[PDB]
RNA sequence: AGGAUGCCCCCUCCCGAAGGAAACCCCGGUGACGGGGGAGUACGAGGGAGGGGGUCCAGGGUCUGCCCUUACGUCUAGAAA
RNA sequence: GCGGGGGCGGUGGGGUAAGCCUCCGCUCCGAGACGGGAACAACCGAGACCGGGGUUAAGGCCCCCAAGUGCGGGCUUAGUGUCAAUCUAAAAGGGCGUCCCCCGCCCAAGACAGCCGAGGCGGGGGGCCCCGAAGAUGUACAGGGACUAAGCCCGCCGCCGAGACCCCGGCCCGCGGGCCGUUGGCCCGCGUGGGGUAGGGGGGCGCGGCCGUGGGGCAGAAGCCGGGCCGUGAGGUCCGGUGGACCCGCGGCCGACGAAGAUCCCGGCGG
């Protein structure tokens, strides 16, 4: 897998309809709602936290549920999951293309160079705006340091620079 | 005797000489001053006494490290003699050096100027044994002193850089200086 | 290190007014005192002035803050700067 | 029926590397070479006009004196003659501050007589015959702030106010 | 074979395009500076007249000082290459 | 001519990216002088007939280098940095290092740190700087000198500075008009007239001969060496030396008709 470096700046159009593209890759993101989810057991929380993106840019799925991990982890085993609810708030729509000589990859990929250059599908990810929400987290205002330092750990693994934004339902 | 005089930048005499005292002054804004003046005035020559007096600004680890870089990292690997850089260490020769900067290069205006300069290091005894001393002073070429602010003397940068040099010229200084003082 | 102090006797060397005395009655900050000639004595209107455009002399003066103009006419009454004032520098 | 507001409007910037769509239309303003002058009425379809061209020129209200002394110092007629007092009261112009007051006030609608303006007897013309339509001045004296911004930023193209006479003053 | 009815210096006078000060007085700004007057003035490319002095002037060879300056022909989008 | 290219804009579409490939538009280079950019086709200013004077553009005003060691306020201690791009750079992350804005709380003198009697504690953000930050011929590189401002931020004042714009003189051009017995010449008017490769159009100079016309030459023709004058120029013409028999002006016509180059050909002669 390439550095993220190589798929970070929004170069082109989204590649998303996948009844077009050949072999799209599946999603391999578990789970997205992490904690406590149904709306009579959220109502016990009274804290918004959200990782929102500073600069606009491509998240690959890795590095999504990488920071997914990280942060829900965390929370897990330092607030409990019946004490916050955590939700990734974006899915890796746009399939991230590849130009590379390689096995039976379709017969024009045995041509080397930039002969034929389309790449193919090379994993997936998430094309962000600045100030868009990365992450949402709705927890109790004792917990509030806490959540900053999951937060703080899933921006870590995350491409683009982000800032924590605590603010009340 | 000594007269002490500020030097009128439009007042500049043309014919003869002048004697300007460096002490206290910083060294790359006299030299500015002293280019100018022997560019402006074909037919005039500077003399600069107390070259030793002159002042960088800055920390003296940073200035002296940068003359240290200087005086051993810059060199040649051809003939050394006939095509690699002679650097100066002496105070007199460093400040002669900045005003060769200063000047405008490869032509004959600039090799004249130079040689219508002399740069000396304390002040010399026939400059001394004169009827009357005219000396001269660049104010905006002082150095502003100000508390907590960082400077060096070339004296101290060439003690730093040949110990053995300067502690022949300052037991020379020590010498003659009953014989100095009389005058 | 310069001293300008509310009393003490100036030399404008900057602006129109320069090579004219002038008194300081007052400190705005610590860049911009107040001084006046008073004007109908050396022609130095009692503005502000900036600390770097005036030179102290040796001469000084016992005044309030903000003195009037006839209150430093009375105080050069006292040391009779009156001549003095009226000199002009170079 | 309506008399629009009289501007003047000088060319800041040159003809190299100029867009083509500003360079046309600076040459239907009449705007041909740089620092020359036009004195135009500001109908909506003039100002549309001097709106896409806002980048490289600066206009403002020109005043009667300050027009009075342009027709004067830089006034020229066909064959590029000066144009001289002698010249405008053999028309029936007294003055070259009558002539610039009644185009000013909106008396008449244009200074320079038209290509096909016929010339009567007896009755004056309403503009000035066989007057150059443009004037071409003196750079300013003193220089100028920017010519590659606007007056709005501090710097000289735009929209300019009255303080066009000022600049004509020392463009003169 | 060119001018020497020349050329340069000084002086004097006159006209003079675009342009255009200074001292000094007054108004303003902390100030660099701006404005009224001085003043469209002194001056200003060039164009006329005269007086005195000198002797060659134009032109050429070579050198020096200051300013400017990247052999030629060619293919090429692009040549000092 | 049917090889284009530079800058900017369409996240153009592709590509990890490319001084990369392939489209769309304005402008510029090719085929465009000149000022600034340290050099530099296409970045900024600007469009050049010749000479002169003046004023400005970009940009600059400590020296190199014309013009300011210009003005007010603040920040930086790192020589960090040293007025856009080409062009020599810097990220995530850490720092109350330092200057500043804001928010929450305690202190109602019983606040924090160890009775004392004035502020204290914590959080977010902003500016600059430090760490992160490693290279091959020669110095704190990005012009050099050097500078603690001659750096950076918010504002300001004047000046320097092109061939551009203004003015004067001279020249040529396009078009219109007029005059002259005219394969042409001359004069006047007007032109926001005056760059130019390939190419198209219009006029002239030279060389050898021919048809005419007029002349020169042993008191010295052609040729050769040097020089003056005329013409924007191709060129013409004259003077002095050498030479020893041919040659030239004007109108017309015709060509085996113009060299700096072809690893050009022949000869001669060099380092
Ligand atoms: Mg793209
Ligand atoms: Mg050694
Ligand atoms: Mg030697
Ligand atoms: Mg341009
Ligand atoms: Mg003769
Ligand atoms: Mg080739
Ligand atoms: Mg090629
Ligand atoms: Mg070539
Ligand atoms: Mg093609
Ligand atoms: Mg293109
Ligand atoms: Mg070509
Ligand atoms: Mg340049
Ligand atoms: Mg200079
Ligand atoms: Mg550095
Ligand atoms: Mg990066
Ligand atoms: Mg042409
Ligand atoms: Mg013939
Ligand atoms: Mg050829
Ligand atoms: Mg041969
Ligand atoms: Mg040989």
């Amino acid at each position: 897998a390439r550095p993220a470096r190589c798929y970070r700046r929004i170069k082109g159009p989204p590649y998303t309809r996948e009844e077009y593209i050949h072999g799209a890759p599946m999603i391999q993101i578990p789970k997205f709602d992490m904690g406590t989810t149904s709306a009579a057991a959220r109502a016990a929380f009274t804290m918004v936290a959200k990782l929102v993106a500073e600069e606009r840019g491509q998240i690959r799925m890795q590095a999504l549920e990488a920071a997914r991990q990280i942060s829900s982890k965390y929370l897990t085993k330092y607030v409990g999951d019946a004490n916050y609810y955590l939700r990734l708030n974006v899915v890796p729509h746009h399939v991230l293309r590849e130009n590379r000589m390689l096995a039976m990859a379709g017969a024009d990929r045995l041509q080397e160079g930039m002969r034929l250059a389309f790449g193919s599908p090379a994993g997936r990810a998430a094309r962000v705006e600045p100030g868009q929400v990365i992450f949402y987290v709705e927890f109790k205002p004792e917990h509030l340091a806490h959540v900053k330092e999951a937060l703080r750990r899933a921006a870590s693994k995350l491409p683009i620079p982000t800032r924590i934004v605590v603010e009340p339902k | 005797m000594i007269v002490k005089k500020v030097l009128d930048l439009s007042q500049i005499p043309e014919k003869g000489e002048i004697v300007i005292d460096a002490e206290g002054h910083i060294m790359g804004r006299l030299a500015s001053y002293v280019a100018k003046i022997l560019l402006s005035k074909p037919e005039l020559r500077v003399v600069v006494v107390n070259a030793e007096k002159l002042v960088v600004t800055g920390d003296r680890k940073m200035v002296v490290e940068w003359f240290m870089r200087k005086i051993s990292e810059w060199r040649t690997h051809y003939n050394p003699e006939k095509a690699g850089p002679k650097i100066p260490r002496r105070p007199d020769r460093v400040f002669k050096r900045v005003v060769r900067g200063m000047l405008p290069k490869k032509v004959e205006s600039g090799r004249d100027a130079l040689k219508r300069l002399r740069v000396y290091m304390s002040i010399p005894l026939d400059f001394i044994q004169r009827r009357r001393l005219v000396l001269y002073e660049v104010p905006a070429a002082k150095l502003r002193v100000r508390p907590l602010m960082q400077f060096v003397t070339l004296e101290e940068v060439w003690r730093s850089i040949d110990p053995a040099a300067w502690e022949k010229w300052n037991k020379a200084k020590e010498v003659w200086a009953k014989k100095i003082k009389q005058a | 290190v310069k001293v300008i102090d509310v009393g003490r006797v100036v030399v404008k060397v900057l602006g129109r007014e320069a090579g004219r005395k002038a008194v300081v009655v007052d400190i705005v900050d610590e860049n911009y005192v107040v001084i006046t000639g008073p004007k109908s004595l050396s022609g130095v209107r009692r503005r502000r002035v900036n600390i770097n455009h005036i030179e102290p002399t040796d001469k000084k003066i016992e005044i309030k803050k903000g003195a009037s103009d006839e209150e430093v006419l009375k105080a050069l009454e006292a040391a009779g700067l009156v001549e003095y004032m009226k000199e002009r520098v170079k | 029926k309506t008399v629009y507001p009289r501007y003047a409007v000088i060319r800041l910037r040159g003809i190299p590397t100029t867009p083509g769509d500003i360079a046309a239309t600076l040459d239907l303003l009449r705007l041909r070479r740089k620092f020359t002058m036009v004195v135009v009425v500001g109908s909506p379809s003039v100002m549309g006009m001097i709106e896409r061209v806002n980048d490289w020129v600066t206009w403002g209200e020109i005043d009667a004196d300050t027009l009075a002394e342009v027709l004067r110092k830089r006034g020229r007629i066909v064959g590029d003659k000066p144009l001289t007092l002698e010249y405008l009261q053999k028309w029936g112009w007294n003055s070259f501050e009558e002539v610039a007051l009644a185009y000013i006030s909106g008396e008449i609608e244009t200074l320079a007589c038209k290509k096909d303006f016929k010339a009567r007897e007896g009755q004056r013309p309403p503009c000035i015959p066989y007057l150059k339509p443009f004037f071409r001045l003196h750079p300013p004296r003193g220089g100028l702030n920017s010519v590659k911004l606007h007056f709005s930023v501090g710097g000289d193209l735009g929209y300019r106010g009255p303080l066009i006479n000022d600049l004509i003053k020392r463009m003169l």
